[PDB]
């Protein structure tokens, strides 16, 4: 069909600007102590959470649109949103502003798992 | 012989005891001494029971069983006896005090008469022989009690209107529920009786004072023991009946306490404007009046001072004495504050700290007034203050004190408030009094909104309070109808009291619509008090509710909160809202109340505790990972604070009792100034913060704790009482118990962290993932405190979800106005009402499910400090303090902040239950329960051999986190695989036993025996991990295990060890040995019941019957028509005494379904244990099988009803009758379950908390080969009827397996809903090639090709929607048969005008198509004269489907789903075929008030004439004839079974027997049994009745079809009729 | 007579009122209406084959829903009552709806308060049009504030 095709696409090249990795911070005895690292834990522990489900959802939508896994109900449900434009109610982990759709969300979630990939580093290189 | 002394014992006992009699007003002999029967009766209950584990009971065993009948029929007697009598009891005070009620209701008055006369003779024989034998063995005393239970039950029910007349002469009345009236109005006399009643009818009077005679009433009492004496006492005598002195009590607490005000008033005015307080005098006033009028007392003395102090600042510039006023509060606070910092009697202690929160806002108030230079009274940053003026000149003492806050006045209500703890008066508190008293004095209704745990209800209740009114919480919900809300309008009018509605918008829509003139009338009525030109001397005000006159009180008041922030709440109409003032409560002012709160209580640093106690909870919040069960809002940290105080008073208790020990330098003052007040903060914190959390966040708080109170460290107490007894009650429920990083010491510190909730929470949630612990952890708790405390635990554990939301908490009739209880109510009102001793108890209420909004935001005003469960009939339970409501749930993902903030939480972790821990339980209990000791001795010794493992980082441990990796069909659960591994070991030994029966010479010896168990385990380890996973996983499993394990394994090169067997040899055995090729009988040729043997079905076969052996619920899982129900039902005839139920779920399939076959299988017994539900047919098993057990709608909050009513059948052994709320158990019932993939369309995942008890076997379609084999057998026994055809038998299957699998990938379930292609159709194939063939002596090939091609065409192509599809049907038709058939002369056997019929001879032979237009047209002329004369065109497409039709018409139970546009003549050619084959048609005759009923009376008028009178019938029905979903339900029942078990009820069964019975005899058979007849009767329907169903083509209406109606998909057969071509 | 329509008395009450006003010329009004759909497509059968008094009046309150069928809406006149377009316009609505007797009391400053109190109820509501810049969030100041 032609939304397989067209939604194929999207798909693929979303995984491409979405980041692959987010390494989460080493607890230690004198990391704990430190307050901006108990807030930074939290956000890279549920921003790699998230970032794992939309890559294995967007990977399992490109192999459906390949014919090559057959389609559950999680994805038909998850097909039918991203044909239509809205935002996965299950990608939506974070406040978001009121009437925001799925291209825009995909591009503001990549930005953000960046900011997280480079708190990652610092703290691994370098410490907390 | 010491048994014989129990039996001598018990046999004087019960010859000397006599019913303890008391004469009661002259007219009988009472019994009392309930208590002392029924301990009495229990305690030798036990004894009899207990000597049964003797091993000496033998030879008393017959003496035993005769005194345990006999002590269980005194049991069942006198818990009647006693209920019988306390009814009688206020029926007669009311049939006899009260001549009105005779012509009221002549009726009841004469039958209650009758009932009466019967009674008081029964009681006169009582005092003849009052021994308890002798009332025994009175002839039919027991079906008397019985029938005068019911009986008087009846006259309770009719007096309703009466009860309603008497609710006006006293008004308090309305807020009390029918029965507890009747006790009231027929108690009048036994006034003792009267005082559990008073708090529903006062704010705060627990309890009257009566003299010695209980003549006249003295005064009142609270709950806490604060006692108001009337000045003028009420004499009982001389106002006997019971609503004029009720009224005179009334009205003498209102003139008490307003004469006593007026004497505090005086002596507080000393205090006032002194410069310095002496503490005695303080004290002595303080503990001389009441709280209520102590810190009302406070406040007019201090609005006088200021007033006086800014009436001398009238020039401006003249000096300030409001100095002194300050000076006077700082002087009063200061010996409040010394008063509490050493130890105070507990009445005194509060009332002195209701002082303290009163002059911390006085003194605000003061210092904002001297901060802002006011000097004149009339200003309003004064006036805009709640002031008090007292007039003692006042003649009316009721009226000489004034409350005003800037306009509003308002007169004190002198309602008896008893002890009530006060809010700290924050600005937003009094932002909210200012806005809620401008709304009062405008007449309108306050409507404080905001999130939840910000003070809304609270602060509605302080403002009442603060006014003295009689302040009345209701928690709204969808159920507070129009007329529920009306009588509650009528009792808050005639009372003169504040209605505060909670949750006000979760009220439907239309009722807030419906409600909002009901509060405008009164709103209006309200306004006429406040008109000058009315005088108090005329008529009274008096508004229109629910068409009557009601008078209206000034004082009464409406005030609405809600949270309009959550979804799904109900939008206010805006006609509504302009009669409410609303105030937005969102940001509470946290520290200042936990800096009042904490001086209150004594703390010398509460300012310092203050500034780090509330950042610390917002560190909390934000520090601390995000959960849904997490909560740091102000009833946290108000619970934190409470129980600062309450950790506070127990240091300094225990501070003192080490020095009773230690010498006598009680110094209380020092012992203050030396206590560490941080340490006791941080030691609430951690005892209500800490079990929440989940073990990440643990070091995260502590960290922060650490932070914010440096070097603070928290040390739990070493409870060595609660352990030693919890390590006892583990022992004998083989748990494992641990102390600290010991196995188990999570777990016993998740038991000790629960205790600590149970002492500060009256409501507390259990939250973590299935298999945590969380039950055995209250459960063992429940015993500990029992042994421990000595005080008997009882348990209530109920399922909230699989019951509906009327069931759970009650309904209130539409017309009669009638309230019923639900379960949770039923329970807890009986605890109240305390018949059997029930408040002495620990009552636990656990709701074990799942939690939601809907239900569990009844319980909100439960959960809180209310401790009410209000009901829409206007009833209001109070929660006793021994009862605990209690939340055991996997997770509360749709739990609102509203219920978390309300309950303590205890969070349990899946690392709590450790693997090691479930490992020996199941080991403990392999070694002490026997299985049937010889049965016990073999376990021992497997139990040995399974020892070393399922140690940790054993076999099993390790296979178990392999299989997590691996892919299931369903979710995986460390219990359901370890669930299903203990099952199948326990089978393995049976197995042993079972041999040593077959070789009662030679019993296996351990060598044998461990030879045989370690192959089984590897065997039980591959099917209960992996049985639920194809076969690639279940190989993957295989090698894995090859790899770790050092059991002996098979020695093939490339077979996967799931398919060996073990041997009882302890030999590996493959499982080809028990797979034969067989030959089967030419007549059995693809029968229903004919298994052909294959690798698959051996294997699930043998492990079908482990489980179903041990009685565990099973699910079979796979793709619709793999063989699901064909394994099942070939496992259950090798496991006789077993009768299987089929049950066909659907989306609609609630628990009633389950009930109908219940009351239709199965009978309810009244045993002394309880009730139990066993089937019919005794020594049998029964079997409910239930084909779709995933299709049920899953409601919003992920729940399916019916699926955690199957958990609570399985887990709990039995469910509640709805009807009596009443705990049935279960008794030799058994679930199977059925189920497609939950990734198919329609299909839900199933709960965990179901799959722990559920093993899960999957069932996939047969293979190529198994294909081949399977009707390969098939083939060559029906092509025996031509022996010139049996050459063709293996290119027939070949064919017949390679076209259906180029269909089944050909066409799926992505391009139409009903593409499903089975082995079913493989079977439907073989048949129908079969039943053309029987009746022929030979065929040439080209003729069974023919037959071949054509039924291809019937299961393949009659679906198919598009042209296309069809002609890709045709077409690979011909190519698979001429490439296994070649050398066959192709036009003979595939002209494509395919057409066969019986209608042109006597046999299924091919038909010419112009030869067959012909007959029809010839039959059509009869039709038109006989049946329907509405002429047909004839074209081809009609000759094919007529064809069709006849096909299905003349198979048993042959459905048909006719698809197509309307008016293509889908129902005339079905009757027209009907007419043909003898078929009679029903059809519905629906019309616009037509309805559910309608239809079960036709569906019994169809089942009756195919049933009994073995009529043939074609039940024609349309989509439009389904006027209702459960038009479907029935039929996907009926579809299936070819019955319903709740069709035929009562008279209808009855007839239904007789019509069977006289048809059974027509037929010669020999029925007598009505299970006979209905089997009977089953197969009548089975085989006569036709249904066909015509619905038009529409995508989303056929997709979901599906889900209502699944058996119009597998056993209808679908025709694609369509649009004309 | 004024009745609200969601209870099921309310139904029995309007039918009884209108069934009396259209022989007298009397008045009746009903109120959320749009929560009964069902109910209104019969009422509108109802009013059509009718020929009541010439005074008879009957008003329906409701709320702008799609719910509200289609054949009541034609069969009446429709009127919509919403925020007023400019501070010009809300403040001729305020100066209307407020009796004359009301604001010309003995003191003769209780005019200017009006005044000053119709153009702050004027600039409040104004500021809702601009949805977050005028206010945070939409609040409901109407006619009751
Ligand atoms: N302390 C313990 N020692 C040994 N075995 C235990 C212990 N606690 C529980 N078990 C066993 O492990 C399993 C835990 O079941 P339990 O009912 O305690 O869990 P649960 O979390 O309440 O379950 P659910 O989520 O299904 O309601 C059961 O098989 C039980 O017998
Ligand atoms: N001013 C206050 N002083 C003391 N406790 C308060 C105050 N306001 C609220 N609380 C406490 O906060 C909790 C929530 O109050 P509640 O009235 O139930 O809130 P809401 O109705 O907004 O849900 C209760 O424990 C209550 O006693
Ligand atoms: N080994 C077998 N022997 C006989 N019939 C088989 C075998 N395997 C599959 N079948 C056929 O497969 C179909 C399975 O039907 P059923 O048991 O009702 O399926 P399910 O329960 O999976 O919906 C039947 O037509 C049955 O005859
Ligand atoms: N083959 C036909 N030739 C002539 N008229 C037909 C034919 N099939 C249907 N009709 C007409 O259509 C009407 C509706 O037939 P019916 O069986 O009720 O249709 P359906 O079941 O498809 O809705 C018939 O009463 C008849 O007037
Ligand atoms: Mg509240
Ligand atoms: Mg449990």
């Amino acid at each position: 069909p032609a939304w397989m095709r067209t939604l194929h696409t999207t798909a693929s090249n979303w995984l491409h600007l979405i980041p692959q990795t987010l390494s989460h911070l080493k607890r230690t005895v004198e990391n704990i102590k430190d307050p901006l690292f108990r807030f930074f834990e939290r956000e890279v522990k549920m921003g790699a959470k998230l970032l794992q489900d939309v890559r294995q959802d967007l990977a399992d939508v490109v192999q459906v649109c390949e014919g090559k896994k057959k389609q559950t109900n999680y994805l038909r449900t998850l097909i039918n949103e991203l044909v239509k434009g809205i935002l996965p109610r299950s990608w939506s982990h974070y406040t978001v502003p009121a009437g925001m759709t799925v291209i825009q969300w995909v591009s503001d979630f990549s930005e953000r798992i960046k900011q997280l990939q480079n708190i990652s580093l610092a703290a691994a290189s370098g410490g907390a | 012989m010491a048994l014989e002394e129990f039996l001598k014992q018990i046999r004087e006992v019960w010859n000397t005891y006599e019913l303890d009699l008391v004469n009661y007003q002259n007219k009988c002999r009472l019994i009392r001494g309930w208590d002392d029967l029924f301990n009495k009766v229990k305690e030798h209950i036990n004894s009899v029971s207990a000597m049964k584990l003797s091993p000496y009971y033998k030879v008393f065993e017959e003496d035993a069983l005769s005194w345990e009948d006999k002590l269980n029929r005194i049991m069942a007697l006198f818990d009647v006896w006693i209920d019988v009598q306390r009814r009688w009891v206020y029926l007669e005070g009311i049939f006899t005090g009260s001549a009105d009620i005779k012509h009221l209701l002549p009726v009841e008055t004469q039958r209650f008469q009758s009932i009466s006369t019967e009674f008081l003779a029964l009681m006169k024989k009582v005092s003849k022989s009052p021994l308890v034998m002798d009332v025994l063995n009175i002839q039919g005393v027991q079906r008397s009690l019985e029938r005068l239970a019911d009986l008087l039950g009846k006259i309770q029910k009719a007096l309703g209107e009466y009860l309603e007349r008497e609710r006006s002469s006293f008004p308090r009345f309305y807020f009390v529920g029918d029965e507890d009236l009747l006790e009231i109005i027929g108690n009048s006399k036994n006034v003792a009786k009267l005082q559990k009643h008073f708090k529903k009818m006062f704010a705060g009077v627990s309890s009257i004072i009566l003299n010695e005679d209980n003549s006249v009433v003295l005064g009142i009492s609270s709950r806490e023991g604060e006692e108001v004496m009337f000045k003028t006492p009420v004499s009982i005598t001389e106002h006997p009946k019971i609503n004029e002195w009720l009224t005179l009590v009334e009205k003498e607490m209102r003139v008490t306490l307003a004469k006593l005000l007026a004497e505090s008033v005086t002596e507080v005015e000393i205090f006032g404007k002194a410069t310095s307080i002496d503490p005695n005098t303080y004290i002595t006033w303080i503990d001389k009046y009441q709280a209520q009028l102590v810190v009302l007392s406070a406040q007019i003395a201090w609005s006088e001072n200021v007033e006086t102090a800014l009436s001398s600042m009238g020039g401006g510039g003249d000096a300030a004495p409001l100095h002194s006023v300050l000076s006077n509060v700082e002087v009063t606070l200061n010996v409040l504050a010394d008063s509490v910092l050493m130890e105070q009697p507990p009445l005194r202690r509060r009332k002195l700290e209701h002082l303290i929160t009163e002059l911390v806002h006085q003194r605000d108030v003061t210092r904002s007034l001297i901060k802002s230079k006011i000097d004149n009274a009339k200003s309003f940053e004064w006036l805009s203050q709640m002031r008090f003026y007292f007039d003692p000149k006042q003649t009316d003492v009721l009226q000489q004190l004034s409350i005003q806050m800037a306009n509003a006045k308002f007169n004190y209500g002198f309602e008896y408030l008893g002890v009530q703890d006060k809010l700290v008066q924050t600005p937003l508190t009094d932002r909210c009094y200012l806005t809620m008293t401008q709304a009062l004095e405008a007449r309108l209704g306050g409507s404080p909104f905001g999130p939840a745990g910000t003070g809304k209800t609270e602060s509605v209740k302080a403002l009442g309070h603060q006014l003295g009114r009689f302040v009345l919480v209701f928690n709204c919900d969808e159920t507070f109808d129009f007329q529920a809300m009306g009588r509650i309008f009528v009792g808050l009018c005639q009372v003169g009291a504040w209605g505060c509605f909670d949750e006000f918008n979760r009220l439907e829509e239309r009722m807030l619509s419906a409600v909002s003139q009901q509060v405008q009338c009164i709103q209006e009525a309200l306004r006429e008090h406040s008109n000058p030109n009315y005088d108090k001397t005329s008529a009274p005000i008096t508004c229109e509710l629910l068409n009557k006159q009601v008078k209206v009180s000034p004082d009464m008041a409406i005030f609405i909160t809600m949270n309009p922030g959550y979804a799904g709440r109900s939008n206010l109409p805006d006609n509504l809202k302009k009669l409410f003032r609303s105030l937005a409560m969102t940001k509470p002012d946290r520290q200042l109340i936990a800096q009042v709160m904490l001086y209150s209580q004594g703390f010398r640093t509460a300012e310092v505790l203050a500034n780090k106690i509330v950042p610390f909870f917002k560190l909390c919040d934000e520090q601390l990972s995000s959960q849904s069960h997490y909560d740091f809002g102000l009833r946290a940290l108000k619970s934190v604070l409470v129980s600062a105080g309450n950790v506070k008073r127990e240091r300094i208790q225990k501070i003192k009792r080490e020095k009773e020990e230690r010498g006598e330098a009680v110094d209380e003052g020092e012992i203050a100034e030396n206590l560490p007040e941080q340490e006791i903060l941080i030691q609430s914190v951690c005892e209500t913060m800490v079990p929440k959390l989940v073990a990440e966040d643990i070091p995260l708080l502590f960290s922060l704790l650490s932070d914010v109170f440096p070097g603070v460290q928290y040390h739990r107490g070493e409870m060595t009482a609660l352990r030693e007894e919890l390590k006892k009650v583990c022992q004998e429920m083989y748990l494992t118990y641990g102390d600290g990083e010991e196995v188990g010491g999570m777990w016993v510190e998740k038991v000790l962290q629960l205790y600590q909730i149970t002492q500060i929470n009256h409501g507390l949630m259990m939250v973590g993932p299935s298999g945590s612990g969380k039950s055995m952890a209250w459960r063992v708790l429940l015993k500990a405190l029992e042994r421990l405390e000595g005080v008997e635990g009882v348990a209530h554990i109920i399922d909230p979800k699989a019951i509906s939301k009327d069931h759970l908490y009650g309904t209130l009739d539409p017309n009669t106005r009638e309230w019923t209880d639900g379960l949770f109510t039923h329970v807890l009102r009986k605890i109240i009402d305390s018949v059997r001793g029930e408040l002495q108890k620990r009552q636990w209420i656990v709701f074990d499910g799942d939690v939601d909004p809907e239900w569990v935001e009844n319980l909100n005003s439960v959960l809180d400090d209310n401790k009410l469960l209000t009901l829409p009939n206007g009833e209001r339970l109070s929660l006793p303090p021994n009862v605990r409501i209690m939340f055991e749930v996997q997770d509360l993902k749709y739990a609102t902040l509203a219920t978390v903030s309300r309950c303590g939480m205890v969070w349990f972790s899946e690392d709590v239950l450790s693997t090691d821990m479930i490992f020996n339980n199941f080991l403990a209990r392999l070694r002490s329960i026997p299985l049937d000791s010889p049965m016990l001795q073999i376990q021992r010794d497997a139990a040995t051999i399974m020892q070393p493992y399922f140690t940790s980082n054993g076999l099993v441990t390790k296979a178990l986190e392999h299989a997590f990796q691996l892919e299931h069909i369903m979710d995986l659960t460390r219990l359901r695989c370890l669930g299903s591994l203990f099952s199948m070991l326990h089978q393995a030994c049976r197995n042993v036993a079972q041999y040593n029966a077959n070789h009662p010479d030679f019993p296996m010896q351990i060598e044998q025996l461990e030879r045989y168990i370690q192959r089984y385990l590897v065997y039980a380890i591959l099917w209960s991990l992996s049985g639920d996973s194809r076969l690639k996983m279940r190989a993957e499993l295989g090698e894995y295990i090859r790899r770790i394990t050092t059991v002996p394994l098979p020695t093939a090169p490339n077979i996967p060890i799931i398919d060996y067997e073990v041997s009882i040899s302890g030999e590996w055995s493959p499982w080809q040995a028990k797979v034969p090729q067989i030959e089967v009988e030419t007549h059995k040729v693809a029968a229903p019941d004919v298994v052909v043997p294959t690798l698959d079905t051996v294997r699930h076969e043998a492990l079908l019957y482990t489980w179903l052996a041990e009685h565990k619920p099973l699910v079979l899982c796979g793709p619709p028509g793999s063989g699901k129900t064909m394994t099942l039902f070939s496992a259950l005839r090798a496991l006789p005494d077993m009768e299987v139920v089929g049950l066909n779920f659907s989306s609609a399939t609630t628990p009633e379904l389950l009930l109908k076959t219940f009351d239709h299988y199965c009978e309810y017994r009244r045993t002394p244990n309880g009730v139990v539900l066993a089937p019919v047919q005794l020594g049998k098993w029964l079997v409910l099988f239930c084909d779709e057990i995933n299709l049920p709608d899953m409601d919003k909050y992920g729940t399916q009803r019916v699926i955690s009513f199957i958990r609570q059948m399985v887990e709990h052994g039995g469910f509640y009758r709805t009807s009596d709320q009443t705990w049935v158990k279960l008794e030799r019932i058994q679930f199977v379950g059925a189920c497609n993939p939950p990734t198919d369309p329609g299909r839900k995942p199933l709960s965990h908390r179901f799959l722990r008890h559920v093993p899960v076997v999957y069932v996939d379609y047969p293979g190529p080969a198994s294909l081949t084999q399977i009707y390969g057998t098939f083939n060559r026994a029906m092509l025996r009827l031509i022996p010139s055809l049996r050459t063709y038998a293996e290119p027939l299957t070949a064919a017949m397996v390679e076209f259906y699998t180029m269909s089944q990938e050909r066409f799926t379930q992505d391009t139409q809903p009903h593409y499903i292609y089975s082995p079913r159709e493989m079977t439907r194939w073989v048949r129908g090639i079969f039943e053309a063939l029987r009746p022929l002596e030979t065929l040439p090939v080209e003729g069974l090709i023919r037959i071949w091609a054509h039924e291809a065409l019937r299961l393949f192509q009659d679906r198919l929607v598009e042209d296309e599809e069809r002609r890709w049907t045709d077409e690979n038709i011909d190519t698979v048969a001429l490439k296994h058939f070649p050398n066959i002369d192709r036009e003979k056997a595939m002209s494509r005008p395919i057409l066969y019929s019986n209608w042109l001879s006597k046999d299924y032979i091919p038909v010419d198509q112009e030869e067959l237009r012909d007959y029809v047209k010839a039959r059509l002329k009869v039709f038109y004269e006989e049946e329907l004369d509405v002429p047909l065109v004839l074209f081809n497409e009609v000759l094919d489907h007529v064809l069709r039709i006849d096909r299905i018409f003349r198979q048993p139970q042959g459905h048909l789903l006719l698809i197509g546009v309307s008016g293509a003549g889908k129902t005339t050619l079905s009757r027209f075929v009907a007419w043909m084959n003898g078929l009679s048609v029903y059809q519905i005759k629906v019309h616009r008030k037509y309805t559910g009923e309608d239809f079960d009376e036709d569906l019994r008028t169809v089942l009756r004439r195919s049933g009994c009178k073995n009529e043939k019938i074609a039940f024609i029905m349309d989509e439009s004839n389904v006027l209702d979903s459960g038009f479907l339900e029935r039929m996907n029942t009926l579809l299936a079974n070819g019955e319903v078990p709740g069709l035929f009820e009562g008279d209808e069964y009855a007839t239904l027997m007789t019509q069977c019975k006289e048809g059974a005899q027509k037929e010669g058979l020999m029925l007598d049994s009505h299970e006979e007849l209905y089997k009977w009767f089953t197969s009548q329907v089975i085989r006569n009745l036709h249904v066909v169903f015509t619905m038009n083509p529409s995508s989303e209406g056929l997709k979901d079809r599906a889900a209502t109606s699944p058996a119009l998909f597998n056993r209808c057969v679908l025709n694609w009729f369509g649009d004309w071509s | 007579t004024s009745i609200a329509i969601g209870s099921a008395e309310g139904f029995n009450q309007a039918d009884k009122a209108i069934n009396t006003a259209v022989k007298s010329g009397r008045w009746v009004m009903l109120k959320n209406v749009h929560l009964a759909p069902g109910w209104l497509m019969q009422l509108e059968k109802k009013l059509h084959s009718l020929q009541p008094h010439a005074c008879f009046r009957l008003f329906l309150t409701m709320e702008i829903n799609p719910k509200v069928p289609v054949n009541l809406l034609r069969a009446g006149r429709i009127f919509v009552f919403e925020p007023p377009p400019g501070v010009k316009a809300n403040m001729l609505r305020t100066f209307s709806s407020i009796p004359v007797s009301r604001i010309c009391k003995s003191p003769n400053e209780r005019a200017r308060l009006y005044f000053l109190l119709a153009w702050f109820h004027a600039i409040i509501q104004e500021r809702l049009r601009y949805a977050p810049l005028g206010w945070s969030k939409k609040y409901e100041f109407g006619e009751s504030d």
